[PDB]
RNA sequence: CUGGUGACUAUAGCAAGGAGGUCACACCUGUUCCCAUGCCGAACACAGAAGUUAAGCUCCUUAGCGUCGAUGGUAGUCGAACUUACGUUCCGCUAGAGUAGAACGUUGCAA
RNA sequence: UGAUAUUGAAAUUCGGCUUUCUAACCCGCACCACUUAUCGUGGUGGGAGACAGUGUCAGGCGGGCAGUUUGACUGGGGCGGUCGCCUCCUAAAAGGUAACGGAGGCGCUCAAAGGUUCCCUCAGAAUGGUUGGAAAUCAUUCAUAGAGUGUAAAGGCAUAAGGGAGCUUGACUGCGAGACCUACAAGUCGAGCAGGGUCGAAAGACGGACUUAGUGAUCCGGUGGUUCCGCAUGGAAGGGCCAUCGCUCAACGGAUAAAAGCUACCCCGGGGAUAACAGGCUUAUCUCCCCCAAGAGUUCACAUCGACGGGGAGGUUUGGCACCUCGAUGUCGGCUCAUCGCAUCCUGGGGCUGUAGUCGGUCCCAAGGGUUGGGCUGUUCGCCCAUUAAAGCGGUA
RNA sequence: GCUGGAAGGUUAAGAGGAGUGGUUAGCUUCUGCGAAGCUACGAAUCGAAGCCCCAGUAAACGGCGGCCGUAACUAUAACGG
RNA sequence: GAGGGUAGCGGAGAAAUUCCAAUCGAACCUGGAGAUAGCUGGUUCUCUCCGAAAUAGCUUUAGGGCUAGCCUCAAGUGAUGAUUAUUGGAGGUAGAGCACUGUUUGGACUUCAGACAAACUCCGAAUGCCAAUUAAUUUAACUUGGGAGUCAGAACAUGGGUGAUAAGGUCCGUGUUCGAAAGGGAAACAGCCCAGACCACCAGCUAAGGUCCCAAAAU
RNA sequence: AAGCAGUAAAUGUGGAGCCGUAGCGAAAGCGAGUCUGAAUAGGGCGUUUAGUAUUUGGUCGUAGACCCGAAACCAGGUGAU
């Protein structure tokens, strides 16, 4: 009697590394993802991965598209 | 079967570059036109 | 108030009944020319006498499908005590029912 | 076993194979002398002879002998299985999270299946036709995805990331603010700046593929380039820097260029961190006790028997776990018949009967006393012989 | 395993030195040739045994099988596939 | 019986690993030598302050080691630490449901009723988590240097896998206590309830738990 | 520092040598700046530019290195009463 599993993959640590209201720099990372769960808003860009991304100084908020989507978006607020 | 081959830059200073290619395909040598570093520009790439 | 271009989770939708036209929109004839078809002026692109509400688009009604949706109660659960399935105190579903609901609103050409 | 030194003189044949000869070298061959000795030496006759023996260099055989290696995890060890990477679940709506837990993949492919610019919308169903499924091509209506997306799964994609055409090679060079991840070594994303470019009327997009797997430090070695160094000077050998190639090093952070077994002839240092005997927890298994009553029983469920299903007690079986004991808790059967329980084998007292009587069947009370001798087998167990009122079942490491 | 054989193949040291590189007396491109010496490598050719091969040997090491039918043998197969 | 011979990388053996000075799977003595031991055992006077871990990664690695996490001391910056109130957000568990993918019962003739799901979702909490430069309370936090120990954990409650909805079983997540914690209660009883011992007193009020006698307080 | 003089002293004398005052680059090299690079364009390491000699305490390395304890290996000898 022998087993034909225990194999598992090294985990990704995906989601969310910024919070809504908060400052962040030029190019600091937003979103980690599989496909498209958030879309780009605006001063946001995609990797080459789906990651997120600002491209500003400014303070960022998760914003709603449409129905069933959602998107981020950075500010530059000073 | 899948090899790995070199593109040396033809009648000018060699720039090489190194890239894959199936042989059952593309039985012959390939040609492109990549960017030849100490020439300052695009030039033929043989093999 | 007819047309152009933007913002809002169908409360904007689909479906049925009805009104209308040469300002605008639109159906319509043709392939000489710029353009085109796996083949086919159907489409695309052009030259435009006349001709039609028949069809798209806008207008009034419509709760027949879709969408939205309270209140009360229930399920679950943070924490606290007893004990092993019961009190007390906050939060608070889903489903269902009472209900909206035939859209509100920006900038300019005219009208 | 071959070459070469000791090793010499003549002469046939396509400096060499091959034949004679004697002087080197050899004789545990005979005779003489040293010498009353035949160890040794010398002399003289015979035998052999450029061979043999010996030195240096080379190839082959060689457990006769020697030095070593022969992995880890593991509900003890051995046997079986697994070892690196990717996707989902357990995972308790941030991230992370184990088990020899439940399921699958990878060690590649593409010269267009890459880049850019235009154009298009799938699967399935009915209707009518050379009728192979009206689904092998045809024209309608219905259809928000059930279609496809190289390859597993998940997450996305009708703005299409899906389908079709024209041009092309950005599947470029030097870099890089910032950030994720993280013991280190590594891994991942990245706006913008400069030099070349392709497509598009232009704004613009392009540092491979919808995303995530397709890979291996250092040392050493090979091939190209080069404002480098080069031991008195000038060169050159030999190094340095840049680009690149060679490992199923898969036990995949890789001991070395190179490695398997037996020990009951065994030894030492440790451990109850870990098994075999007994104790302890549990009761799957085991042994007893009940619930329901289709039925059997000449009729008649319950005198007796009790299908399919359901609920318990005990700790005498085989197991599960690994809590004391490895600076030692002696392991089977027998002799002994001691002590205890009652789920009673005989005796004592009763209810029912499918109890006429003599025997029986089943259930209730009761532990006072009693409960044989032999053949076979190391046996427990078991079969048999002859008896008895009866030849009871269990605990006490 | 042992013994015998040599038709071919593979096979060391040792012999042989076709060519190549380094240096420089002389030329001129004005950073290409280059004789004589010394010096770092050298390939075709010759080279024994062994092994690959051929034969014998088991009181040498060792080895001595399966499925399926059939009466003058009722069950079974003498005999056959 | 006497006199002799064979010596340890050896000798002898009618063969047993048998013997070679009461010792032999390789005799004894003296040297290399204080061989090596990731393994047991031990390690000597007294007070004061602070005070752990039994985890991750890699490992010829698993009762060993190295880096990180947790402790202590010295210097520096200094509000950057903690709790609660308000607002904003990311993330699909409990529950529920059948619109997708599978499973399923009874009626019609595609439809109406009724159910199931870790790897199903048209939906969807309580909690937990990330922030602000927003108020009140509190006392920490970060950086550079010197010195460590730790890598065998256990029980209770609760959310799950495995086993048989067995185990004082085993493997993960979340709190507490023991470890390294004396005192009171549970008869006795490291892990359960209450509660943290600087020293002295023949003073007072309480917690858990209790008040007929042992045994302090209601027959 | 060695050495020399001095009571086996203290300390005279002795300036070979060592650390610091300037870094960067593999090196040639340049220098408050250097490397990479076509280009301070960007980036890396520097421009702090106060050390140095003796000594108390803590820790480390080389020596047996906190103490006691093997089964074994090698070398030279002694033994057949």
């Amino acid at each position: 009697s022998s087993t034909k599993n225990g194999r598992d993959s090294e985990s990704k640590r995906l989601g969310a590394k910024r919070a809504d209201g908060q400052f962040v720099t030029g190019g600091s990372i937003l979103y980690r993802q599989r496909g498209t769960k958030i879309y780009p808003g605006e001063n946001v860009g995609r990797g080459g991965d789906d990651t997120l991304f600002a491209k500003i100084d400014g303070v960022v908020k998760f914003e709603r598209k449409g129905r069933d989507k959602k998107q981020v978006s950075v500010y530059a607020v000073a | 079967m899948r090899v790995n081959v070199t593109l040396a830059c033809t009648e000018c200073g060699d720039r090489n570059y190194i890239t894959t290619k199936n042989k059952r395909n593309n039985p012959e040598r390939v040609e492109m036109k990549k960017f030849c570093s100490r020439e300052n520009k695009q030039t033929l790439h043989r093999e």
